[PDB]
Parts: structure tokens; sequence; C-alpha cells
């Protein structure tokens, strides 16, 4: 969080109330039309109401498709899930590549549930039966309830509890001086220790002496916990936690991911959607980022449409700086993005230009603040000059090597020498190819 | 700090036997 | 018969409502699972003579509680004395 | 509040939309058009719902956007879930766990059912009084009397050891409505009748109650137990294999054990104890199988427990994979004589502009006239799945706005926003270069 | 950094698993302790006897054995593979423990993968 990575800039979409784009806000500069779109992408998003919907964001490299995204999640903010991933992560040694695309879809869709959970802490100070004046057939003695006492620091509670709490008394060998914490929605008795008090400074337990709690004896509270249908999916394939020699074997053996059936799936959306009926839980669908879309092989292709077209699906933003190039996994096959016109005709492309000069400047400018980087106007001008050949990374990925340089310089900002210096340490793309061109009999292969 | 020496270990091995501990006094 | 537990459950009218009772056929039954201890109490908290603080030990030999390395040396002089004078 | 099913490409699809004759009619059901391949589609259904012919194969093919994905989720929605239908992508049997050809054996048996039907005596009421008996200390055997009660009768039970302790494990009290299963002796908690005593503490909020059951106490109910064909070669390959039934993992299955389980169905078939419900499994994008997979194929639907298989493909005369030999559809010949083909039109003006309409009433978006015939222009001149998109674009469009009815304004403003595949290819042509590769 | 209590065990005497008490001594201090459930059952784990030279973590209560004290009569002719003579500590029955240690992110995620994923620290099977 306080490393500064390459998106720490992007704070949002800068979008007006009316969804037009302001030329400079939240850390974005141009690229008005394709904010616009994303804007009401974030608007189809949080409508909730649509599944396996894509988003296609096509450009030339350089040109904030992964800004655009984040500024998207951003915008949708931490409660929507936000599923980053890159074409190449498929590709694994323990799952296929449908199974892969297949949990980060599931990752993508998050549920919410709000539960309430009402305990009463205490140390027992009592534990009284109450015993009926007339015995249940005649000889022996009945108990009607069980008198518990609990005290804490600001307060002291007795509870007429049922008379079968006996048995987990016992059972948990609670005594009087004890702490202990008694669930409403379950009924049970757990003995958390014994109060401190009680403990001399001679004696050697660790885990039996407990503090006297703090607050209410009556404790109640909100639980709002965030979960996506692949953690619920990865619980059930692979359970921890049990005492049988299944669980043992699943410790003991090396974890691997596996090919989870559509039969565990299909239980899970119907426990979410019960959890869903009785109130508990509330749907939150998000979105899977899928970077670098060109990297999918033709079956992973083929995979998308059908994972598009189901009903559960989140929404898919695809991005691709490739032109007329070869899908991987076909010979010779050429298609506008790298994808098959298949997958095209299944998403809304989002079209991202090159930046005119004065917006590479006022992008150096707002890295510049970022990053701590006094900066004059001269270099400012320099460094913009010199993003309108190389390109606008390598312009602004020269502001940490100059401050550094005028650092040690002595001096607290950013003069036209620092940069040219840097320039002069530091080569582009071009400038290399140049010398590589230029030497190609030395150079290897 | 607590490693053993051969001129502890000797003097250890050479010592007669400690003395009895004494028996506990409620004091 | 034996001794026994009887564990009940009734419907009975409020219409209706549900209820349980435990029944003991013998009264040390009652006693073993409610035997009505008393709330503990609390240790005193013990000082160490030599230095007037807190006592964190406790000498097995003089059973006197102290808080230092000196107090321990002082206590065990003491004792030493103890038995010189009274053999 | 949102369900776990949202609306999808489909959704508007509730199925074929024929009458008793099979004949389609314009628009019904959500289908617009297609009116020869919904009427083959119906056909193959009567064959599928009749469940007497094994290992039939179709082909549903057609240029892109034609309906056989929604003519396969219509088939899929007029059979029911009674009905097995799994549907897999072609790229999906291409596994790290288990060869090809068990991958399409495990899809195959996924699609039929063997159902187990028999009766059992079911004990069903209202408990009013339960007395428990237990030793104070040491082993001892527990004696106890259960009462049950219905609208018509009370019974009180002398209770075994054994259900004795099945009523403590389930902590059955007055008031609870319990089911009692004699033969297994399984007790489940279907609701309470009545409020425990209020007095009690650290009780919770009370439910709502269930009202008592009537009748006799002791019935004689139906059970029905359906697993598919997987399903028992999974439980039946290892002892681990019931977590293999979630958790995948299955491996490859013995075809010994496939065997067996064949012969015992059969048996079962002839016996009266078990019908075999057969179903249909969907392998859309068939074309990604490659020449081993559609061999296994040709081999695999001779058999009198295969399901009904239907694929869909957008291929023309294409390079079959894993070889170099050009085949229609991308299948070989060999599998293309044992399939029925079903070829899907192109969608008119009116059948385009009559999907639109089905789409926005599914998506409870309100469009004008003049904004229909530009989106069916735009649907004619782009393509269905833009304008379908489109919908959605301007319906949020309109929205921001603080509008009612999506107009032409807000279909130019998404078209304007979002672009199809040719504007976005002419745009990529103009900075050729600016692309990386190509 | 956590507290510690380390010294030499003098006695160990246990009441009929119940009961018991622990006499734990340095060069410079001795003391006797009062035992719980946890605790005896961790010392009879270990099989701590007179003579180790053992540290308790306060927290957790863990029991790790540093080594045995020799006396005249240890003159063992054959010695276990992780037995070692020690000297009796020195100083308070009471310690501090500060460990400062540089592990990579990979090494968390390697621990925290399985159960006794640290073993794969060394086989490098994660
Ligand atoms: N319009 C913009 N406003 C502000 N920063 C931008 C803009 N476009 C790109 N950037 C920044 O410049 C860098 C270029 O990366 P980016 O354009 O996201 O790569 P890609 O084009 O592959 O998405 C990013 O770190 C991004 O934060
Ligand atoms: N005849 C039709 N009736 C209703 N909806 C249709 C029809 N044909 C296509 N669609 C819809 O158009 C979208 C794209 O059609 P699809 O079936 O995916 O084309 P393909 O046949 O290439 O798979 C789907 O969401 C589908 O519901
Ligand atoms: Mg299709």
């Amino acid at each position: 969080t306080q490393r500064i990575a390459s998106h720490s800039h992007v704070k949002g979409l800068g979008l007006d109330e009316s969804g037009l784009a302001k030329q400079a806000a939240s850390g974005l500069v141009g690229q008005e039309n394709a904010r616009e779109a994303c804007g009401v992408i974030v608007e189809l998003i949080k409508s909730k109401k649509m599944a396996g919907r894509a988003v296609l964001l096509a450009g030339p490299p350089g040109t904030g498709k992964t800004a655009l995204a984040l500024a998207i999640a951003q915008e949708l903010g931490s409660k929507v899930p936000f599923c980053p991933m890159v074409g190449s992560e498929v590709y694994s040694t323990e799952i296929k590549k449908t199974e892969v695309l297949m949990e980060n879809f599931r990752r993508a869709i998050g549920l919410r549930i709000k539960e309430t959970k009402e305990v009463y802490e205490g140390e027992v100070t009592e534990l009284t039966p109450c015993e009926t004046e007339n015995p249940m057939g005649g000889y022996g003695k009945t108990i009607s309830h069980v008198i518990i006492g609990l005290k804490t620091a600001k307060g002291t509670k007795q509870l007429k509890l049922d008379p079968s709490i006996f048995e987990s008394l016992q059972k948990e060998r609670v005594e009087a001086g004890d702490v202990i914490y008694i669930e409403a929605n379950s009924g049970a008795v757990k003995r958390q220790g014994r109060c401190d008090t009680y403990a001399t400074e001679f004696d050697l337990e660790a885990e039996e002496y407990v503090p006297l709690p703090k607050g209410d004896v009556h404790k109640k509270k909100e639980i709002i916990q965030d979960v996506t249908l692949h953690d619920l999916d990865v619980a059930n394939a692979r359970p921890q936690g049990g005492q049988d020699i299944l669980s043992m074997m699943g410790q003991l053996m090396k974890p691997k991911k596996t090919e989870i059936t559509d039969k565990l799936r299909g239980e899970i959306n119907k426990v979410v959607n019960k959890y869903i009926d009785q109130g508990i839980a509330e749907l939150v669908p998000g979105v899977l980022f899928v970077d670098e879309v060109h990297m999918l092989d033709i079956e992973c292709f083929t995979y998308l449409h059908r994972a598009l077209e189901s009903s559960i699906a989140p929404i898919v933003i695809f991005a691709s700086n490739r032109g007329n190039c070869v899908i991987r996994g076909t010979e010779d096959i050429t298609s506008p993005h790298g994808i098959p016109l298949d997958l095209l005709d299944r998403v809304m492309i989002i079209r991202t230009m090159l930046y005119t000069p004065q917006e590479m400047k006022q992008i150096i400018k707002i890295r510049a603040q970022t990053e701590g980087i006094n900066i004059s106007e001269e270099a400012l001008n320099h460094l913009g000059e010199i993003g309108t050949k190389t390109t606008l990374r390598y312009s602004v990925q020269l502001l940490t090597p100059a401050n550094l340089l005028a650092k040690i310089n002595g001096k607290d900002s950013i003069e036209k020498e620092h940069v040219e210096e840097i320039s002069e340490l530091f080569y582009d793309a071009k400038s290399s190819a140049k010398i590589l061109a230029d030497q190609q009999d030395k150079y290897m292969k | 700090r607590h490693r053993l020496s051969r001129r502890v270990l000797l003097e250890v091995a050479t010592a007669p036997d400690p003395p009895p501990r004494p028996k506990p006094v409620k004091m | 018969p034996g001794p026994i537990i009887t564990y009940h459950s009734v419907t009975v009218p409020l219409a209706r409502c549900s209820r349980t009772f435990i029944t003991f056929s013998d009264d040390a039954t009652f006693e073993e699972w409610f035997p009505q201890g008393r709330p503990p109490k609390v240790p005193v908290r013990e000082v160490c003579p030599v230095t007037h603080r807190p006592a964190l030990y406790r000498d097995p030999v003089t059973d006197i509680p102290y808080a230092t390395a000196r107090a321990f040396k002082i206590i065990r002089e003491a004792y030493k004395k103890y038995i010189t004078a009274h053999g | 509040v949102t369900r776990i099913e949202r609306i999808g490409a489909h959704s508007h699809i509730r199925g074929l939309g024929l009458d008793d004759a099979l004949e389609p009619r314009q628009a019904s059901q959500g289908m617009v058009g297609q009116l020869a391949a919904r009427r083959a589609a119906g056909v193959v259904l009567e064959m599928i719902r009749e469940g007497k012919i094994a290992g039939r194969a179709v082909l549903i093919a057609g240029q892109p956007g034609t309906g056989k994905t929604a003519i396969a989720m219509g088939m899929a929605q007029a059979l029911g879930p009674d009905t097995p239908f799994t549907a897999i992508a072609g790229s999906e049997i291409f596994s790290l766990e288990m060869s090809k050809t068990e991958a399409l054996t495990q899809a195959f048996r996924r699609s039929i059912g063997v159902r187990i039907k028999e009766e059992t005596e079911i004990i069903e009421g209202e408990v009013v009084e339960i007395q428990i008996d237990r030793p104070a200390t040491g082993t001892g055997s527990k004696v106890g009397k259960l009462t049950l009660k219905t609208t018509e009768m009370e019974t009180i039970y002398d209770l075994g050891t054994k259900m004795i302790e099945s009523l403590t494990k389930d902590k059955v009290q007055a008031g609870d409505v319990i089911t009692i299963d004699k033969a297994t002796g399984k007790i489940s908690k279907l609701g309470r009748s009545f409020t425990r005593a209020r007095d009690y503490d650290a009780m919770g909020s009370q439910t709502k109650f269930v009202q008592c059951p009537d009748g006799e106490l002791q019935k004689r109910k139906e059970v029905v137990h359906t697993v598919s064909l997987h399903e028992i070669d999974v439980i039946n390959s290892r002892t681990q294999g019931f977590l293999a039934l979630f958790s995948g993992d299955t491996g490859e299955i013995k075809s010994e054990v496939r065997e067996q389980i064949n012969a015992k169905v059969a048996e079962w078939r002839e016996e009266g104890k078990a019908e075999i419900i057969p179903g249909v499994l969907f392998i859309d994008e068939v074309h990604m199988l490659d020449i081993e997979s559609f061999s296994f194929l040709n081999r695999a639907l001779e058999s009198d427990m295969a399901p009904v298989l239907i694929m869909a493909t957008n291929r023309g005369i294409t390079r079959i994979r894993g070889t170099s030999y050009q085949s229609p559809h991308g299948i070989p010949i060999d599998l293309l004589d044992r399939l029925l083909i079903v070829s899907t039109t192109p969608y008119s003006e009116k059948d385009t502009k009559q999907i639109l309409r089905i789409r926005c009433e599914e998506e409870d978006v309100e469009m004008s006239e003049d904004a229909y015939t530009v989106l069916t222009r735009i649907g004619l001149e782009t393509s269905l799945r833009y304008a379908i998109q489109l919908i959605t674009a301007a319906s949020l469009v309109c929205r921001k706005r603080k509008g009612t009815e999506v107009q032409v304004d807000d279909i130019k403003r998404v078209y304007s926003l979002f672009l199809d595949e040719s504007r976005s290819t002419q745009y990529m042509k103009e900075y050729q270069d600016a692309f990386l590769f190509n």
C-alpha cells in the first residue's frame, strides 16, 4: 500500500454526474469516450441484473486499458468482487484450462452473508437447579430450570435455562468461577477457561486462566461475511477439519487443485439461492478482468462461448493490444485482435486511442505528483518531448532515476540536466533496436 | 552461553556427590 | 429398578407450550450433578518479605515467596542461620 | 433481490414453442422463426421422450447467431428436470486428469439416469410427550416412551435402545413434528407445532409454527432415488469415490467396473427394480474435438446405454483437429454418416425485430417504435448479438438521463460508445502500425 | 518478543494426573509451581524428568528441552542422538526472548500452504 505501483494514481473514472468525462479527474487524463463507455459498464455492473456480458478493451499498448479496468474496480469499490487475471494463467500443471476459467468465473461472483450472533458471557457465580415442590412420579427430585449467574465487568445477570443444559455443564466441567459463553442460536455451553482473578503467580497453566469479560453479559452483533462461490466450491471439494481417514489423507497429501464437478457447483448454487430466499445472504455479482486475452488458446476461446452464455456468469472485461494476429492453438488463422470472430461477436468493443503530447505531459505530471517528485516546467516539457518520441512509459519511468540523480546532486527538484543525463544513461526500445540493427553481426542468434 | 567445558565436566565428575536436598520446612 | 435420570418433555397450556423436566431417582445423583459449590475465594497476593515487591517465586525449602535473586540469597542465609541456631 | 440465475443470453427461451402437431408458431415461448429447425428439434425431442432408440446423433449446423444454442436451450427447457441433460463444450474433454475417451464416456454416462422406486413405512406426527429413563452411572439399558399425535390419532410408543439414541441425538422435544422411517430409524424434524416455554432464557427468537399432520400415524409413502450411471461408476470405482463425486479427481474408471454396472442395471431393469431414464448430451462447438474423440464417438454411440447426442457447429469445410484433412463442419465423414443434420436459416427483418422485442421484454426495457426500427437496421447491418447488447446499453444510458423509454438518441449514443467487429477492424486498419503484431 | 521460564528441573511430583508440582532452579534462584491438567499432560508427553534443562513459554505452555545437567551419576557410556549436557542457566527464572529473523513472502506462502508446509521449504514440492 505504501509502495507506489504503476496504477497507483488511478482513483476511478473522472466522470461528471451526467456521465460525461472530465478532461482530467480522478487521476485519469483524456480517453473521454473510453471512460464514458466504462462508466456505462460500471452502471451495468451495479444494476446486478445482467449475466455473462463481455467487454473487450481494444487499443495500442500503453493506452490505459489496464488503467481503465482498475478505474472501473475503484468505481465499484471493495464490496464488489474484482478478479484480475492474465491469459497465461490458464496453463496449469494441475487442472485443465477450462477449469481455471470456470474457477475465475466463480471467483467473480460474490456472496455477502449477514447474521446476528447473540451470546451470553460471564463468570459463573451461581449454579442452582430449580426444583419443583411436586416431584413427578412421587420419588426423587425433579428440576424445571437451572439458574446460571453470569458476571462481567459492568454487570451481573441470572439466566433461567432449560434443564437439559445440566449435561452440557457437566461435559464441559463448568464450576463456579469459570468463564463460559452460551449461544442463543444453538443452546450450548462452552467453557472458555477459568477467571484470572483466581490465579496465583505460582501457577503454570497457559490456556486455563482468562480475563474477566468486558462489556455486558448479553452481547449481540451483526456479522457481515463476504464470500465467493469459488470459496464454497473449494471448501467443499477438499474439505478441511474432518477427523476421518479421508481428511487425514488430505492433510498428509500435497494439496492439488481439482476439476470441481457440476454436481457440487449446482449444490452450491442451490444453497446460495436458499440463503438468498431466507434473507441471510445477498448476491454480489462482480467483474472478471482477463488481461492479455490473446494469450488464451483456441480451446479457451471456444469454452468462453458457453461460459458467457451462462445465466450465472459475471460481467467479463477483456483487453488485447494485438492487431491481425494468429490465434494461439490454430495454424495460420488470423483474427482482428487475436480473438476468433465468434467470441468477438459476443463482446462490446471499447476503443482506446493514442495520447496527444499535452495529455502525455499531464499524465507525466500526475505520475510525478504521485511519486512525490517535484519537476520544473522546463524539465516537464523536455520529458514530454522525450515522450513524443519513444513512448509514454519510458517518460514516466525516467522520473525516479532523475529524482535520485537530483538528490545525489543536492537538489530538491528535477532540472533539465538531470533528465538529459538519465536519457543518456538509459535507452528506450527504439534506440536499443537501432543499436542492435547497426551491430547485428556481433550479437547472438 | 551455557555450553559445557572440559574443565567443568572434569570438576563435576571428580567432585563428590552433592549433599542431600533439605526437606521442606513451613516457615 | 435402579438409580435413574428421567428426562421429560411435556405439552402444557400457556394454546400449548413445551416444557422439559429432569427427574433424579435418588438425592445422591442430584448432589453429584449439582454440588451447589460455593464461590471460590480470591488468593492473597503474597509479597516478598525482603524487598516488599509483589511476590513472583516460592522457595520450596523455606516456602517463603520472593521476587529477587538477592531476596533468595537473603532467605537462604536466614535459613542457614536458623539451622545453625536451632540445630 | 437477485437470485443466482440472472438474465443471460438465452434467459428468454422457455421452450421450443410448438403445438401438438409439432408445428412451430411464429413467436411462442421466446423462439422466433427457425420454423424448420424448431420442427426438427421437436421431432428429436419426441424421440428423446419416447426413450426407445439408443445412440441417436443430431448436428445443428448454421451460421453464427442463427439460434443453434437457442434451439438447444429450448430443447433443454422443454425436456424438463426429470430427464437428464448434460451440456458441455468441446474444449472441456481435454483434461490432465483423464483421457479424452474417458471424459467422453463420463459425459455420456452423466446423461443416463437410473431410478429406484420403493415403498417404505413412515410415521409422521406431533410429539406430545417424550420420556427417557437412563441409568445414573455406568453402562445400562435406556428405557423410554414416546407419544405421537395427529388430527385423528394419538399413540404411545415403547422405544428401543437405538431409537432412544436416535431421539437423543436429534434432540426431539414436545411440539416437534418429526418423521420416523421404521426400517432405518432415521428421524427428520420438519417444524414445531407450537412455541417452547417463555420463562426459559437463551432460547432465541421463535420461528413460525407448522400445522400438525393429519390422517393416520403410520402411512406408506413412495421413495424415489435417482442417480446417473456416472455417479454409480464413481462411487463404485473406489472407497473414496463419493468425495470424487464433488471434487472430480475420478481418474480413469476401469472398464470392468463399468461392465459390471451395465450388467447390474440391466438385471435391475429386467427385474423391475429400476427404470432407465435416457437423456441428452449437448456438445457445443463440437469442431474442437480431435480425430481420436470423433473415432471414439463413432463406436460409443453403438451402445444400448448411449444417450441422444446433439452437436452444434458453425464451421464450413474445415480442417479436422489433430489431422490435415478438410471435412464438412470439421467432422469426419464417418461420424457425419451416423448423424442427422439440422440446418438453421438466417433471420429476416421481422424475425430480428421480434427477437429484439422478446429480449427487451425479458430485460424489462421499454423502447419506442422508431428505436426498434433503428435497432433492427443495426442488427441486420452488424449482427444480432450487437443489437442485443445495445438493448441493455441504451437502457442504462436512458436511465442515466432520467428517462423512461429508450429513444433513437440513446441507441445512437451506445452505437457511438460501443463498437462492433467491423468498425473496430476498420479503426485498427487505420492504425495498423500502432498495434503490435500484424 | 516472548516471556519464557527457563530453568533446570529438580523434582516433578504428580498426584492421582490431576494436580502436581514442578520445581525449577537456576544458579541464583529456585521456585515451585502448581501444575494443571494440560501442563501435566505436556510434561508427561515430553518425558521431562529431573536434571533436564527446559524452557516453558508462558503464553502457549509449550515445553522445549534444551539439555540435561551433568552429575556424577550421569556418566553415560552411550548417548542418544538428541541428548546433550548443558550448564544450569544463571540469572532469573523468568526471561524475555527476542527473535529477529528475515523470511520471504514465498516462505510464508509455503509455510501456510499445507499442514506441514515448512517441509516443502526443503523439498521444494510446493
Ligand atoms: N488516460 C490516462 N490517464 C492517466 N494515466 C494513464 C492513462 N493511460 C495510461 N495511464 C498510465 O500509463 C501506464 C500505461 O499502462 P496502460 O496504458 O494501463 O497499459 P495497457 O495499455 O496495456 O492497459 C499505466 O501505468 C497507466 O496508469
Ligand atoms: N430464433 C430465435 N429466437 C429467440 N432468440 C434467438 C433466436 N436465435 C438466436 N437467438 C438469441 O440470439 C443470441 C445469439 O444466438 P446463438 O444461439 O448464440 O447463436 P449461435 O447459433 O451461433 O450459438 C442468443 O442469446 C439467443 O437467445
Ligand atoms: Mg452457440
